[PDB]
RNA sequence: UAGGUAGUAGGUUUAUUAAGAGUUAAACCUAGCCAACGAUCCAUAAUCGAUAAUGAAAGUUAGAACGAUCACGUUGACUCUGAAAUAUAGUCAAUAUCUAUAAGAUACAGCAGUGAGGAAUAUUGGACAAUGAUCGAAAGAUUGAUCCAGUUACUUAUUAGGAUGAUAUAUAUAUAUAUAUAAAUUGAUUAAAAAUAAAAUCCAUAAAUAAUUAAAAUAAUGAUAUUAAUUACCAUAUAUUUAUAUGGAUAUAUAUAUAUUUUAAUAGUCCUGACUAAUAUUUGUGCCAGCAGUCGCGGUAACACAAAGAGGGCG
C-alpha cells in the first residue's frame, strides 16, 4: 500500500461474479466503498479508498475478491521501477505537499 | 426659518382658503397661528389628525410660500363627463340613446 | 447553477457591451491589409474561381468593408457651431453649454476608442 | 447487533442490591455519588480529585482508565482513597503503578479517549511584554521575533494586540481585583511556554496544503535522471513550497461629491468597467433555498445579502 | 376505484363524500387505494391514541 | 435552535460542551465509544450520536448538514506521526462566534455563550453582536463583558438564607474547635429572616470578617471573593486557534483550527475512528 | 423625461431594502427588464457612522460604483438621464450646472476631488 | 402513418416589395424534389438560461419564481393609419350577456373580487413617499406599472433561557464536619430505570412601560409607521466604549445622605421484528379485530395488531 494509507494504482479486478473497481485516494478522503471492503480495509490499514462493485455483490466473494486484488492486482512502484529499469518518482512527496 | 405674512394672505385661514382642496374645515385642528403652521411638520400633522393627502398638499404649499412661488388651488384630475377612456364608447352611446 | 461554471460562476447575465465604434477604423492598418490581400482558392477558398461564373442576379464578390475615418465621423456627428458668438438668454446659454458638453464627451469617447483598439 | 445500552461505568462500582421501597435509587446515580464522594454542608465535593483547581502549572486532566474509576483523594495530602464495605472511606490496599508512572504527553491530554487533542501552552506575562517591546520600541519584524521565541507570526500579532488592550485597561483602571484573581488561577492551571525547549516551540514551516498537491502523480524518469522539489513543483504547475512559506511569513478612480451645508451625506463614486458592475439580470433567487446568504452589517445587524 | 378503509370501525354509507389516496391494500387483490380518514363524511377513527394523524383522530386535549 | 432537553442524563452518556458536574461524570464513565459487534450503518449512527452531542447539540440536523463542509483542511510541515485529517469534521463550528467564546472560556458552556451574545455582551472588533451564527475571520478580536466571564467561571452565588445557614454551621464548628483547644458567636436563623446588614454585623469569624458565606458583594452576580468553578480543572483545555487574555477577557481568533502531523486543533473527546464514521455518515446524509 | 435611449435606475434587491442598477434602456421597455447597458450601481441607504464618528463630525457616504467613460459616451450620443440619475451625475461631476432644474438650484462645506 | 409531392423540384420573364425567393399574382418551359439516418400523416407540448431540482459526473427533470424569446388578449377573416399591426383599433361575421333596442354596448388572459371546476393557490387593502411611464413651456395631473402593508408554515432563515440543582428538620486562620429522627412519586429490587427530570436557588434578556432619534429623500414631499435602532431619570465635560465629575429631576429622616420603571418562558409529530436508529417491562385481543414501503405479523408467551411504561428519530 502506497504511503501506508491507500492502494498504488486504480485497480479493476474480477473475482468470480463480483467485478471490483478500486480507485486510489488523496489523503483525508476516507474509505468510500462497499461495507465488506471497508471492513477489510480497516483491518488491513487502508485509510483512503474509493471504489464500486459491479455484477455480483455476494459478501463472501467480495471479501475473497478484494484481498486477492490487493495482493495480486497491485504493483508497488519500486517493483515496477526494477522491472522496467527506470526511476519512478512520486511528485507530491518530492514537493513536500 | 419663519417667513412673513403677505398682504394677499396675512392669516393661516386665508392661506388655507387660497390653497383649497377642502383645506377649509381645518381651522380647529390648528388655530390661526402663522409661525405654528410653518414650523410644523408631517408627524405633528398626523398626530393632530389630518388626512394624508391634505397633509402632503399643505406642506407643499407652505414650501411654495417660503420659496415665493405662486400658491393657488391647482385642482385634482377629473374624469371626462362621458367617462374614463375605457368606459366612454359605451357610456356615450347610452347618453345618445337617452337623448 | 450547474451551467454558470462555464461563465466563471456568474448567476445572471449582463447585456452585451455595445461597441462605441461599430466598424473597423482607417488607423487599424493590419485589418485593412488582411482585407485587401489576395483571397485564397482551392480547398480552403473564399470567393469564386476565375473561370467559374456566378448566379445572374447575385454579386460575385462580398461587399467592401466601410472603414471609419474617425475625424470625419466626429465632424459629422459633432459639428462645431459656425455662428460662433450668437448667444443671449439664460435657457439658450444652458442649451449651448449642454451641447458643448455632449461634443466634448462624444469626441473623447471616439478618440479614446480609436486609441484603445 | 446494537441494543440500547444504558451508559454504566466501565470501571467497577458498588451497585444497588436491595433497598427500602420508597427511595427509588438508580445504579447510575449511585455510581455518580461514588465518583463525587461526600458533599459538604456548603455544597463542595471535597474528596473528588477534580474539584479543586491546580496551582502547579500542571493541568489536572482526567485519568479514568488509569485509576480504574476511583477518583477520591484526601484533600490536604492528595493521597488516594476507596469505598470500603462500610460507608466510611479509607486508603487502598494495593498501590496504583499507572498513576505513578505517567508520560509527558498524557499530562497535557484533556480527554482520555482522544490522544490528538492536547492543551496549548500559556505565555508568561513577562514574555508577552518583551515581545510587545520588541515589536514597538525596538522595531523588529514579526518573523524575527517568531524565530527567536518559537511562536507563529499571527499568534505574535494577536499577543501584541492583547498587550496594548491590557495596558489601556490598566490606564483606565478597569482590570478589577476579581478579574486579576481569575487570570492568576487560569495561569496556574495551564503549563507555561518555554522559549528554549525545542519540543514546546511551534513549528514555523507549516504551509497549508493546496488541492493540486493532494492529487497524486507519478513520473517515469530515467533511472539516473535527478528530480528535485523544484521539478515536482514545475510538474504540478505551482510555486515551490519554500517560496510559499516565505510569502506566508511576509489604482482606481474615486470621486467624492460636493457637500453642501444642508445635505446629510456624501456621494462616493468609484470607477468600474462596463460588463462587470451591475446587479445581473436573471440571477438565481436563493432566498427560499437553504443555501441562502446571510451577512452582517457594519453595526453587527444580520442582513440578507 | 376499489379503495381500502383503514382503522377499527368506520362510517361509510352508499353515498358518502370520501377522499382517496394512493396506498395499496396488499392482501386484497385489485384494490390499490386508501380512503384518507380525517376528511369528508368518513370520520376520524374513535378512541385512537397512537398514530393519530395517520387516521382522523384529533388531539384529546386533556 | 434545537431545544435543550436531557443534555446531561446518565443513561445516555452524552458528552456535551459544558463544565457541568453531570457532564463531567458522563465524560468520566464513558470510556470509549464501542463500535464492535455493529454493522457499518450502526457504527455510523453511534458516531453521529456521540460526536454531534458534543459538537453543536443546539444546531438542527438539517441546518448542520447545510453548514457541514466535506473539504477538510491541513498543514504540511515540510521538515514521523500521521496527521488525523478526519478530526476536522467539526472544524467549521469553531469559526462560529459562540463556539469560539466557549473555547476562550468566557462561558461555562456553548449554550451559555450563545445566551450571553444574544443578550449583547460579546463584542467583535468593537461592534457588539447579538448573533451566534456570526463567523470569526482570522485576526478578529472578540470580547465578553468581564462580569459575565466571572459568572461563567465563578461559583454559584448563594441565596441569603442558604448563606446564613452555612455561616451558622461554620460558627458552630469554630465554637467546637475552641472548646477542644480549651480542653487540651451564635446566630438564631429563625429571628434573622432577611436583614443582610444585621447578619453582617452579627458575623465575625477569622476567615470571613463580616460578609455571610456567599455574599461579600451581593450586587455582583457571582460568589463573594471570586473563586473558580466547582469542577473547572478537567475542562480547562487551552486552545491553539485562539489567543486569550483573561484580565480584560479579550481574545483574538488567530486561525481556523487545522490538523498537523501530531494533532488536530479541533478540541474533541472522541478518537479518530468515531470522527471518520461521522464524516462517512454526513457525506451521504446517511444514505 | 424625454428620449428613446434613457439613463435611469432599475430597481434590484429585496423589499424594504432597495439597491439600484444605473442603466441605459429603451423608454418603452420595463423598469426592471434587461437594458442596453448597465453603467453602475447605487445603494441609497448611506453607510452608517459610529457614535464617536458622529460626534467628531464625519458624514455618511452613498456608494455609487459607475463606469464614467461609458456614461459620458452615452450622454454624448444623447441619452437623457432621469431626474435622480442626472442629479447623481451632477454630484459626481460629469454633468454641469446646466442640467440643474429650478427646484434644485447654500454654502459648500467640502469640495469635490478625484482620488485613488 | 410507407410511399409522399403537383407551386410540387428546378429554369426563364413580368408585376408587388425597401429587398432575395413558386411568398403571393400572371405567363412559358424542363421533370424534378423528399423518403426506413424515417418522408408525408397523426398525436402531444409554448421555447430557453450564466434559473430551479438531482447526481461523483456524463446527464436526467422542471420551465412556478428571476430573466431572454415567442404567440394570444372570447372565435375567424379583412381593412385603415403607420417605419413596423391581419393591432385588445376599425370593419363584417361567430358565441354568450347587457339595456338604451340602436347600419347598439360589452367579453377581467390589467388589479381587487365572485360563481364554477379542483386535492389545491390570497385583500372588492394603502400610497404615488421611492423607481419608472404618459401628458404639460411650467405649475402638477394621471398611474391596480410600482412601492408598501393584508391573508396563507408553500419555501428559507433567526430567535423561541442560561448557570446551579437530589430531601427535611433537630443537636454540637479552623476545615474530609458528625450524629439523631422523619419523609421519600411511577416502575423495579438491581446493572431497571423514569430522574438533573421536577420543585427550589443565582443570573440576565425579550415583551411591556417611559424618553430619544435615524435611514429609505431631499429644494420640499415618507404610504409603509405605535418605523428600525438606542437609552434606562435626563443633560455637559474630561480622558481613553468605559470611568468619574458637574448641572438640574426626585423623596424620607434632620439646601444634602442613601436610592432610581418593570420583567417572564411555552412542542409537536412519526417510529422501537429485519431492512432501520430505538433490551425495562407489562396489559388487552386470540388468523378476530387490525397492521403492512418490502419480507411479513395475528391460531393464548404478539418485541409487528390496540394500549401503559421506557426508548429512538426529526422538530
Ligand atoms: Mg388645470
Ligand atoms: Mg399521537
Ligand atoms: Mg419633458
Ligand atoms: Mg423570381
Ligand atoms: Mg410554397
Ligand atoms: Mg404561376
Ligand atoms: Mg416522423
Ligand atoms: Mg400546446
Ligand atoms: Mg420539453
Ligand atoms: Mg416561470
Ligand atoms: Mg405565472
Ligand atoms: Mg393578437
Ligand atoms: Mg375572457
Ligand atoms: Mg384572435
Ligand atoms: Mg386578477
Ligand atoms: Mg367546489
Ligand atoms: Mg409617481
Ligand atoms: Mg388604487
Ligand atoms: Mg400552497
Ligand atoms: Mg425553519
Ligand atoms: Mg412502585
Ligand atoms: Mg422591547
Ligand atoms: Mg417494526
Ligand atoms: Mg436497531
Ligand atoms: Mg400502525
Ligand atoms: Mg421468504
Ligand atoms: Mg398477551
Ligand atoms: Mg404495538
Ligand atoms: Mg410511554
Amino acid at each position: 500500500r502506497y504511503e501506508n494509507r491507500t492502494i498504488y494504482g486504480d485497480i479493476d479486478f474480477r473475482y468470480h461474479g463480483v467485478k471490483l473497481h478500486l480507485r486510489s485516494a488523496k489523503p483525508g478522503f476516507g474509505l468510500r466503498v462497499n461495507h465488506v471492503i471497508f471492513e477489510i480495509c480497516e483491518c488491513a490499514g487502508i485509510k483512503d479508498l474509493s471504489g464500486k462493485v459491479y455484477k455480483s455483490r455476494n459478501d463472501m466473494n467480495i471479501a475473497k475478491g478484494t484481498i486477492e486484488a490487493f495482493t495480486k492486482a497491485q504493483k508497488t512502484l519500486d517493483e515496477v521501477a526494477l522491472g522496467r529499469g527506470k526511476k519512478l518518482v512520486d511528485v507530491r512527496k518530492v514537493y513536500y505537499s | 426659518t419663519i417667513p412673513k405674512p403677505s398682504d394677499q394672505v396675512p392669516d393661516v385661514d386665508a392661506f388655507l382658503n387660497k390653497i383649497g382642496r377642502n383645506c377649509n374645515e381645518l381651522k380647529d385642528t390648528f388655530e390661526n397661528n402663522w409661525n405654528n403652521l410653518f414650523q410644523w411638520d408631517s408627524k405633528i400633522l398626523k398626530e393632530k389628525g389630518v388626512n394624508i393627502q391634505q397633509r402632503k398638499y399643505i406642506l407643499k404649499q407652505v414650501h411654495n410660500y417660503r420659496n415665493n412661488r405662486p400658491i393657488h388651488e391647482i385642482k385634482l384630475g377629473k374624469k371626462s363627463f362621458f367617462g374614463g377612456e375605457r368606459k366612454r364608447k359605451a357610456f356615450t352611446a347610452k347618453w345618445k340613446a337617452e337623448n | 447553477g450547474k451551467g454558470a461554471a462555464k461563465y466563471g460562476f456568474k448567476s445572471g447575465v449582463f447585456p452585451t457591451t455595445r461597441s462605441i465604434l461599430k466598424s473597423p477604423t482607417t488607423k487599424q492598418t493590419d485589418i485593412i491589409n488582411k482585407v485587401k490581400s489576395p483571397k485564397p482558392k482551392g480547398v480552403l477558398g473564399i470567393g469564386y474561381a476565375k473561370g467559374v461564373k456566378h448566379p445572374k442576379g447575385s454579386h460575385r464578390l462580398s461587399p467592401k468593408v466601410n472603414f471609419i475615418d474617425v475625424d470625419n465621423l466626429i465632424a459629422k456627428t459633432v459639428a462645431e457651431p459656425q455662428s460662433i458668438k450668437s448667444s443671449n438668454g439664460s435657457a439658450q446659454k444652458v442649451r449651448l453649454q449642454k451641447a458643448e458638453l455632449r461634443r466634448k464627451f462624444l469626441i473623447e469617447a471616439f478618440r479614446k476608442e480609436e486609441a484603445r483598439l | 447487533f446494537s441494543r440500547r445500552r444504558i451508559a454504566y461505568p466501565f470501571y467497577p462500582f458498588k451497585k444497588l442490591g436491595r433497598q427500602h421501597p420508597k427511595k427509588h435509587d438508580t445504579n447510575l446515580k449511585t455510581a455518580m455519588r461514588q465518583f463525587l464522594g461526600p458533599k459538604n454542608y456548603k455544597g463542595e465535593y471535597v474528596m473528588n480529585k477534580y474539584f479543586t483547581v491546580p496551582t502547579n502549572h500542571v493541568p489536572n486532566y482526567i485519568k479514568p482508565d488509569l485509576e480504574r474509576g476511583q477518583s477520591l483523594e484526601h484533600p490536604v495530602t492528595k493521597k488516594p482513597l476507596q469505598l470500603r464495605y462500610d460507608g466510611t472511606l479509607g486508603p487502598p490496599p494495593v498501590e496504583n503503578k499507572r498513576l505513578q508512572n505517567i508520560f509527558k504527553d498524557r499530562l497535557l491530554q484533556p480527554f482520555p479517549s482522544n490522544p490528538h487533542c492536547k492543551t496549548n501552552y500559556v505565555l508568561s506575562p513577562q514574555l508577552k511584554q518583551s515581545i510587545f517591546e520588541e515589536i514597538t520600541v525596538e522595531g523588529l519584524s514579526a518573523q524575527q521575533v517568531s524565530q527567536k521565541y518559537g511562536l507563529k507570526i499571527p499568534r505574535v500579532e494577536a499577543i501584541v494586540k492583547l498587550v496594548s488592550v491590557e495596558n489601556s485597561w490598566n490606564r483606565r483602571n478597569r482590570v478589577s481585583s476579581d478579574l486579576k484573581t481569575m487570570d492568576e488561577t487560569l495561569y496556574r492551571m495551564f503549563p507555561v511556554f518555554d522559549s528554549d525547549a525545542s519540543f514546546k516551540r511551534e513549528n514555523l514551516s507549516e504551509i497549508p496544503v493546496p488541492q493540486k498537491t493532494l492529487a497524486s502523480r507519478f513520473l517515469t524518469i530515467a533511472e539516473s535522471e535527478p528530480f528535485g522539489p523544484v521539478d515536482a513543483a514545475h510538474v504540478l504547475e505551482l510555486e515551490p513550497a519554500v517560496e510559499t512559506l516565505r510569502n506566508l511569513s511576509t489604482n482606481t478612480k474615486v470621486i467624492y461629491g460636493e457637500l453642501v451645508e444642508g445635505e446629510r451625506s456624501q456621494y462616493k463614486f468609484t470607477n468600474a468597467k462596463v460588463g462587470k458592475v451591475g446587479y445581473r439580470y436573471g440571477s438565481g433567487n436563493r432566498d427560499n433555498k437553504k443555501d441562502r446568504r446571510i451577512g452582517f452589517n457594519k453595526l453587527g445587524q444580520m442582513v440578507y445579502i | 376505484v376499489s379503495a381500502y378503509i383503514p382503522g377499527e370501525g368506520h362510517d361509510a354509507q352508499e353515498h358518502s363524500i370520501v377522499y382517496v389516496r394512493g396506498g395499496r391494500c396488499q392482501d386484497l387483490p385489485g384494490v390499490k387505494y386508501h380512503v384518507i380518514r380525517g376528511a369528508g363524511d368518513l370520520s376520524g377513527v374513535v378512541n385512537r391514541i397512537s398514530s393519530r394523524s395517520k387516521y382522523g383522530a384529533k388531539k384529546p386535549s386533556k | 435552535p434545537r431545544k435543550a432537553n436531557l443534555l446531561k442524563s446518565l443513561a445516555r452518556g452524552r458528552v456535551r460542551t459544558s463544565f457541568n458536574k453531570y457532564n463531567l461524570f458522563n465524560l468520566y464513565k464513558k470510556g470509549g465509544v464501542d463500535l464492535k459487534s455493529k454493522s457499518l450503518y450502526q457504527q455510523k449512527w453511534t458516531a453521529k450520536q456521540e460526536t454531534r452531542a458534543y459538537h453543536g447539540e443546539h444546531l438542527t440536523e438539517k441546518r448542520w448538514q447545510t453548514v457541514f463542509k466535506p473539504k477538510l483542511d491541513s498543514v504540511a510541515q515540510l521538515d514521523i506521526k500521521e496527521t488525523p485529517f478526519l478530526l476536522q469534521t467539526f472544524a467549521v463550528l469553531e469559526k462560529r462566534l459562540d463556539f469560539a467564546l466557549f473555547r476562550a472560556m468566557f462561558a461555562s458552556s456553548v449554550r451559555q455563550a450563545r445566551q450571553f451574545i444574544l443578550h449583547g455582551n460579546v463584542r467583535v472588533n468593537g461592534v457588539k453582536i447579538k448573533h451566534p451564527s456570526y463567523t470569526l475571520k482570522p485576526g478578529d478580536m472578540f470580547s465578553v463583558k468581564p462580569d459575565k466571564v466571572l459568572e461563567a467561571l465563578g461559583a454559584k452565588k448563594p441565596s441569603f438564607q442558604e448563606a446564613l445557614k452555612i455561616d451558622k454551621t461554620q460558627i458552630v464548628l469554630w465554637n467546637k474547635y475552641v472548646k477542644e483547644a480549651k480542653t487540651e458567636d451564635p446566630i438564631k436563623l429563625s429571628e434573622l429572616e432577611g436583614d443582610e446588614p444585621k447578619a453582617r454585623k452579627l458575623i465575625n469569624l477569622p476567615w470571613q470578617k463580616n460578609y455571610v458565606y456567599g455574599r461579600q458583594d451581593p450586587k455582583k452576580p457571582f460568589f463573594t471573593p471570586w473563586k473558580p468553578r466547582p469542577f473547572l480543572s478537567p475542562f480547562a483545555i487551552l486552545p491553539h486557534h485562539l489567543e486569550i487574555s483573561f484580565k480584560t477577557c479579550h481574545a483574538v481568533y488567530l486561525r481556523d483550527p487545522v490538523a498537523r502531523p501530531g494533532q488536530s486543533e479541533v478540541i474533541s473527546p472522541f478518537d479518530v475512528p468515531v470522527h471518520e464514521r461521522a464524516y462517512m455518515y454526513y457525506l451521504r446524509n446517511g444514505k | 423625461t424625454c428620449g428613446l435611449v434613457r439613463i435611469r435606475l432599475a430597481r434590484f434587491g429585496r423589499k424594504n431594502s432597495p439597491v439600484y442598477n444605473i442603466v441605459v434602456a429603451n423608454s418603452r421597455k420595463a423598469r426592471d427588464a434587461k437594458p442596453i447597458e448597465v453603467l453602475g450601481t447605487y445603494v441609497p441607504v448611506p453607510s452608517p457612522v459610529t457614535k464617536r464618528e458622529l460626534k467628531r463630525g464625519v458624514v455618511p457616504i452613498k456608494d455609487v460604483k459607475l463606469d464614467f467613460d461609458r456614461t459620458k459616451y452615452w450622454i454624448g450620443v444623447g441619452a437623457q438621464p432621469s431626474e435622480t440619475v442626472t442629479k447623481l451625475l451632477r454630484k459626481a461631476g460629469i454633468l454641469n450646472d446646466a442640467w440643474a432644474t429650478s427646484k434644485n438650484s447654500r454654502k459648500v462645506v467640502f469640495e469635490r476631488m478625484e482620488t485613488l
